[PDB]
């Protein structure tokens, strides 16, 4: 089956490079979707980007466009996130997700998560 | 952007009654729909694709509906297991979007 | 479900159909072709996996999705043809030979036709020519595509669609311009009057400087549709490959009949051999030598005749359509 596990640092400085690491398990990285996905506390979910693993082709939600890229390295079966200086409305609690489909919206899969609190 | 309006906020009932929560939206996303339910300190979990089709391990009581821009789920029978936020999904424009939540809670 | 440039419609033009044909593929051993088309077979206006409908490009404006079923669909090279399978872009059909191949969508007095230029001919398995399969004769592997729909015989590449505008979003009154949308979606537009400008209004709105409706652009941001890299259409300002579906119909290895020719009567001669053939279709004849010079020949015979080979001592072996090759060597019966 496939597993993810989120690994990022949880409490960061706005206005910094906001690096997480999500680990694939059980799959090969090259052949499906791999998704990032916020929550905010007292909120809802919001997207964030996407990757395809074979092409590293990417969409991103326009207003976070200009601020998040998505790598991912294929000897680590890795896909990570970069998120440029953060601001205090960034603080959210971070999924990253995967689907049984190559590709969907809906994701199969998707790891326990890890917050971020950005304070200063 | 389609924008989501979720229907009802919030909803506090007992174990085996039936409740029903609406999803709205701002166009016509024909039936390309999906809700999911929100477990506190854990991932959430499909229930619904395609705005009517069941998910494999979901309970069959879980019935949703729809069409156009109106969308239902009735929760018939309702459990202890089962009290969660609520969250439907479609998956037309890019990015997908999210509604504001659905509380339900123990009478 | 795009629309493409069919280089044949209803009447006689070049013209605009949703069931444009790309390409056709005849590499099977039946006479069965699989056609590319622009529309969705098998799939409603979400795309849900039901087998008696299907989805197309509309005519209008709005440029939503219909749905239709396949009653009212008709294959024909020559003759109508006869369906055997499709899934989305794919089709699968038995055809009679002829020099194009026609889809069609009979919807009602409106039979939005795509014919596209391949010659389709019988072909054949074996040695032996063939219109239909006889109940007897030799079994042989034979290469044809399978009917089974899940299966996989590559990939294809599809991207986001570029920009697709429209005349019917913009408006001229008095000598000004204007932009008219369609309720509850966002249309991005481009224009030039002057400095270079861009924006994002959901609404009617006046813009300023221009007097001909020649050169405002606008168009709908439409990401819910995947299109096919398809030389029809301008692409979007990146070129990445974003997701692949399957090609079915996977040409899968299966045995297949093939017909045995009648037996030749063979009389006797010194150094020499007389076969006397019949075959009321053409069938091959390929003699060789079995010594130092093969002295190969091959030929298509067709109704009765009588063919002399001389045979040597070290012998001659002979092929007779699709039988076993039967080897013969001479005596030195000297008169
Ligand atoms: C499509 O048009 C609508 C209407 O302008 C935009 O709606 C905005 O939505 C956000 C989030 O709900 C609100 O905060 C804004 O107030 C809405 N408009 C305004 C001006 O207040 C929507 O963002 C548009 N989508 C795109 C991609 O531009
Ligand atoms: C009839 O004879 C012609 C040659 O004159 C030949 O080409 C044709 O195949 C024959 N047809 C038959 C088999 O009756
Ligand atoms: C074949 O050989 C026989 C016997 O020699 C002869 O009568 C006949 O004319 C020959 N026919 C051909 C095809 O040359």
């Amino acid at each position: 089956q496939v597993q993810l596990q989120e690994s990022g640092p949880g409490l960061v400085k706005p206005s910094e490079t906001l690096s997480l690491t999500c680990a694939v398990s059980g799959d090969s990285i090259s052949n499906n979707y791999w998704t990032w996905i916020r929550h905010f506390p007292g909120k809802g979910l919001e997207w964030i980007g996407r990757i395809y693993g074979d092409a590293g082709s990417t969409d991103y939600n326009p207003s976070l466009k200009s601020r998040v890229t998505i790598s991912m390295d294929l000897s680590k079966n890795q896909f990570s996130l970069d998120l440029t200086s953060v601001t205090v409305a960034d603080t959210a609690l971070y999924y990253c997700a995967s689907r049984t489909t190559v590709a969907d919206n809906w994701f199969d899969v998707w790891g326990p998560g890890v917050l971020v609190t950005v304070s200063s | 952007d389609i924008q989501m309006t979720q229907s009802p906020s919030s909803l506090s009932a007992s174990v085996g009654d039936t409740v029903t929560i609406t999803c709205r939206a701002t166009q016509s996303i024909s039936s390309l729909l999906a809700w999911y339910q929100y477990k506190p300190g854990k991932a959430p979990k499909l229930l619904i694709y395609q705005a009517s089709s069941l998910h494999i391990g979901v309970p069959s009581r879980f019935s949703g509906s729809g069409s156009g821009t109106d969308f239902t789920l009735t929760i018939s029978s309702l459990q202890s297991e089962d009290f969660a936020t609520y969250y439907c999904q479609q998956h037309d424009s890019r990015p997908w979007t999210f509604g504001q939540g659905t509380k339900v809670d123990i009478k | 479900p795009y629309l493409g440039f069919c280089p044949y419609c209803r009447h006689s033009a070049p013209c605009f159909s949703p069931i444009k044909i790309e390409n056709v593929w005849d590499e099977s051993d039946d006479g069965s072709i699989r056609i590319q088309v622009s529309a969705q077979f098998g799939y409603n206006q979400a795309g849900t996996a039901d087998v008696t409908k299907f989805r197309y490009m509309s005519f209008d404006h709005d440029h939503d999705i219909k749905e239709d079923s396949m009653d009212k669909i008709a294959i024909s090279t020559s003759g109508p043809c006869r369906r055997l399978g499709h899934k989305g872009y794919f089709l699968l059909a038995q055809c009679p030979p002829g020099d194009s191949v026609t889809v069609s969508i009979t919807s009602g007095a409106s039979e939005n036709s795509c014919t596209v230029e391949k010659k389709i001919r019988r072909k054949f398995v074996g040695r032996e020519e063939y219109l239909f399969p006889p109940v007897h004769g030799k079994l042989v592997k034979c290469h044809v595509y399978d009917h089974l729909k899940e299966t996989s015989a590559g990939y294809i590449t599809m991207h986001r669609p570029g920009p697709h505008a429209y005349k019917s979003y913009l408006e001229e009154a008095s000598g000004e311009v204007y932009i008219k949308p369609p309720s509850g979606k966002n249309v991005t537009y481009e224009c030039k009057c002057g400095d270079y400008s861009t924006g994002i209004v959901s609404t009617r709105t006046k813009m300023n400087g221009c007097t001909k409706a020649k050169q405002c652009i606008a168009y709908k941001s439409d990401q819910t549709k995947w299109v096919f890299n398809s030389p029809d259409l301008i692409r979007h300002t990146d070129h990445s490959v974003q997701g692949k579906l399957h090609i079915p119909f996977r040409l899968t290895p299966t045995v297949c009949p093939v017909p045995l020719a009648h037996t030749p009567t063979v009389t006797k001669w010194f150094k020499g051999i007389t076969l006397h053939l019949t075959a009321t279709r053409p069938t091959l004849l390929t003699t060789r030598k079995l010594g130092l010079r093969a002295d190969a020949t091959a030929e298509w015979i067709t109704g009765t005749t009588s063919r002399n080979f001389s045979v040597g001592r070290e012998g001659l072996e002979y092929v007779w359509g699709n039988h076993e090759p039967v080897r013969v060597w001479a005596q030195e019966s000297a008169p």
